[PDB]
């Protein structure tokens, strides 16, 4: 919407003037931790947050996958106020946030809780190498120039942007290997605990996608506490299955805990 | 900062001693703070580990200036002097400071009573190693030195540091004392031209711009072969911010002590400020500094 | 593209320590034993100029076959007739990035590394200059490739209509290079505690085959490129090393 320029005046003094047990603002201590580690990832507790306002710890489990941008894109403009020169040094950062008790095993996953922050523990099974994504589709138009902006197909979803009328007409495009930011990646799938399992059932599986910071914080055989998102993936979903239109579903990753 | 052109920044910023000296490096409370300078220069930690012929194009073009916005809130403003740059064509640039390193460790390196005169023709024998080299024709032997100059200043900084967790450091009414009896490669502090590379590490880093006293330091290194125990007299220093030139007596009030029980003690240096002393003599020598203080 | 050849032009000719230049007795001494190579010290370039190296530094996939065609307009000011285009070697010693540690930042940049190599292939050959002739027009052309970046970025053209790539390649008149493609796996001294042993695979061109036995140590210096076969995800590549100079040990 357009009114998220009144959000981002209004959280902003939730990292500067948000203090806690006689001074020592958690969240002005927090960015010299940045830099210094030159890591990229905010720490925010969910708890810090909402007992202060309300109203954003209702707008996390509505629509995070809009709301985690401008919760970004403010973030660098926190930094900048005490490292100016930080523009060249990944100039992004994303966020980490902490506890939100909403599912207790693995298996209460219905409609429900769909594109909703959910908090989901388990253990790892096994893991893919590291590869680079795409993240910025630069295309290989003949008619036009060979630098055409940058466009961005960053997702599980590999856009079908088509070049019509770029210079003159439908120039044909492909990808080259030109100037476009690379990201890691990493599936690593996760099954249920066996402390609790109901009696007799099998452990189910689910596939997690991790991104960019991540990468190889797993090992197979640990209690792992993801805190993801919830989507639901195209691009392939039961190819051989079109009289049951049925989805693919894969946690995005948001954070990772170790054992607790 | 030490060497400069030929390592690179961070490896730099470590093993100085005006930096050391301003922001203790040598605990882990300060070792968070060099992190944070190059947070706010602008300079990544993988770029600022690449040796400095490696770095970019536009970063050594704006050093002259980055080094002056935001070296001024930790207290390193006397870092920018003026100095000579000697290059000889195509090969590249040495500075002034950055030869006399290449000196000071071409001298112990990289070559009873006659075990002691064996070595003695080891440091003869090193001198004219230093003599061709000072030339500008064989560079092939000064590129040897500056590879064994960066594991003299790492060897040092490794002690350096395990002293100041132990605190060895007694702190009489007269002097300071420290006394050194175990550790790692021992066998480097019987030259000369060492003991005075620590003890100068020791003297800018205890005496420094945080006023506790101005007192002498006296060192005493430790080997085996019949306990040698090279004591060397130091002097005391100003934080660079001139009056009082004389800063000396380790010549005379020693000398009186050695005519007086004269307890196996040699006198075999150009300078009166370094003396030989077996380990037997060590406890009733000391105790005689104490009295007849002419300080 | 144009005039960063005179730029190197003259580096090749005009490069000159104290008393004896090398870039003139290094080329003059690789054709008598027909070697058609040459070996850049990497450490000369930014000695002599600082402009070039920034260029070589950002894109180097784009001026490595501009300085190979540098290299054979300066072997026929020596030899005056079948000169093929030369093959850029370079060494240098900045700082080793290990094997584990390979981002997604160093995708099209120089970078040295280490390990041990576990397997070789078999050789083949790769087109470097081949004739075109149409099946209908029958009008005959030359295209010329030089670059490298393993499947497919130089193809066929679908017009001189005619129609869907009336394009054949003609196997009479051409030249060919060979290619390697190694294994590497990184030294077990940069230990994995519960990690298994990582591994890459490179490529060699036409110099460097066949000259390393599997099971020695290697330092490697080279570009990190990628490609994008289906030989699992979406719209996912595969990192591989385009090795451009292997700087072995004493073989021992």
């Amino acid at each position: 919407p357009n009114v998220s320029r009144t959000i981002a005046r209004e959280l902003k003094s939730f990292l500067l003037e948000y203090t806690d047990e006689t001074g020592r603002s958690v969240y002005g201590a927090r960015i010299r931790t940045l830099g210094e580690m030159n890591s990229e990832s905010l720490e925010v507790n969910y708890r810090h947050l909402a007992e202060s306002k309300a109203i954003l710890a209702l707008f996390l489990a509505k629509c995070p996958e809009e709301m985690l941008k401008i919760f970004d894109l403010v973030a660098m403009e926190a930094t900048e106020l005490h490292y100016p020169d930080y523009a060249r040094i990944h100039s992004e950062i994303h966020v980490r946030i902490s506890d939100f008790p909403t599912i207790y095993s693995l298996r209460e996953l219905r409609e429900s809780n769909l594109s909703s922050l959910v908090r989901v523990t388990g253990v790892v099974t096994r893991r893919t190498g590291v590869f680079p994504q795409l993240k910025y589709v630069k295309f290989n138009c003949l008619k036009c120039g060979s630098i055409l902006g940058p466009f961005f197909q960053d997702s599980n979803e590999e856009i079908r942007i088509s070049f019509c009328t770029n210079c003159k007409s439908k120039g044909p495009f492909r990808v080259n290997g030109e100037k476009t930011v690379y990201r890691n990646y990493q599936r690593v799938t996760l099954q249920e605990a066996p402390g609790t399992v109901p009696p007799g059932r099998l452990p189910r599986h689910r596939e997690v996608i991790l991104l960019a910071d991540l990468v190889d914080v797993s090992k197979p055989g640990e209690e792992v506490e993801v805190t993801g998102i919830y989507k639901n993936n195209y691009d392939g979903n039961l190819n051989a299955k079109n009289g049951f239109p049925v989805f693919a579903t894969i946690i995005e990753a948001n954070s990772i805990k170790r054992r607790e | 900062l030490f060497l400069l052109r030929h390592s690179s920044l961070y490896d730099s910023f470590y093993y100085s001693n005006y930096v050391n000296a301003k922001l203790s490096l040598w605990n882990e409370n300060g070792k968070k703070r060099l992190h944070k300078m190059f947070a706010r220069m602008g300079i990544p930690l993988s770029t600022a580990q690449e040796t400095w012929l490696y770095m970019d194009h536009s970063i050594k073009r704006e050093l002259g200036i980055i080094f002056d916005k935001n070296l001024d809130r930790y207290g390193l403003q006397d870092i920018i002097r003026d100095g000579f740059v000697r290059t000889l064509g195509y090969r590249g640039s040495i500075s002034a400071s950055e030869f006399v390193e290449a000196l000071t460790a071409l001298l112990e390196v990289g070559n009873s009573a006659q075990k002691l005169t064996n070595l003695r023709k080891r440091w003869v024998s090193n001198f004219w190693l230093s003599w061709d080299a000072l030339d500008d024709r064989k560079v092939e032997l000064l590129n040897r030195g500056i590879q064994l100059a960066q594991d003299l200043q790492r060897a040092i900084f490794n002690t350096g540091v395990a002293i100041l967790e132990k605190k060895l450091i007694k702190h009489l009414r007269i002097y300071r004392l420290c006394v050194l009896q175990d550790g790692p490669d021992l066998d480097l502090y019987r030259n000369p031209l060492t003991l005075l590379r620590l003890g100068n590490w020791l003297i800018e880093c205890c005496a420094e711009s945080e006023d506790k006293q101005l007192l002498p330091m006296v060192l005493a290194s430790i080997d085996e072969n019949t306990d040698t125990y090279l004591v060397a007299g130091l002097t005391p220093r100003y934080p660079r911010g001139t009056k009082k030139p004389i800063l000396n007596n380790f010549s005379m009030a020693f000398q009186q002590i050695t005519a007086e029980t004269d307890a196996k003690v040699r006198i075999d240096n150009f300078e009166s400020s370094i003396i030989e002393i077996r380990r037997e003599d060590l406890s009733p020598f000391l105790e005689k500094l104490t009295l007849s203080g002419l300080l | 593209n144009t005039e960063i050849i005179k730029s190197f032009k003259n580096f090749i000719l005009e490069f000159r320590l104290d008393s004896q230049f090398i870039y003139r007795d290094q080329l003059r001494n690789n054709i008598l034993v027909k070697n058609y190579s040459l070996t850049v010290n990497m450490e000369h370039l930014i000695g002599y100029n600082e402009d070039i190296y920034k260029k070589l530094s950002d894109e180097p996939s784009d001026i490595i076959p501009l300085f190979e065609t540098a290299i054979t307009q300066v072997a026929k000011r020596i030899s005056i007739n079948s000169l093929p285009t030369f093959q850029l070697i370079l060494n240098s010693n900045a700082n080793q990035i290990p094997l584990r540690d390979l981002d997604s930042e160093h995708v099209s940049k120089i970078v040295r590394l280490s390990g041990i190599i576990i397997s070789t292939s078999v050789l083949s050959s790769r087109a470097t200059y081949l004739s075109i002739m149409c099946r209908n027009c029958r009008h005959t052309t030359s295209i010329t490739i030089n670059n490298f970046n393993t499947g497919n970025t130089v193809s066929l053209p679908r017009s001189c209509n005619c129609g869907p790539d009336p394009y054949i390649i003609i196997h009479e008149s051409s030249k060919f290079i060979d290619q390697q493609f190694l294994k590497l796996q990184e030294i077990p001294e940069l230990v994995p505690v519960g990690e298994m042993p990582r591994n890459l695979t490179m490529t060699c061109d036409r110099y460097l085959t066949n000259k390393v036995i599997p099971g020695t140590r290697v330092t490697i210096v080279g570009i990190y490129s990628i490609y994008n076969s289906k030989n699992s995800g979406v719209a996912i590549r595969t990192p591989y090393i385009k090795i451009l100079g292997i700087q072995s040990d004493v073989e021992t």
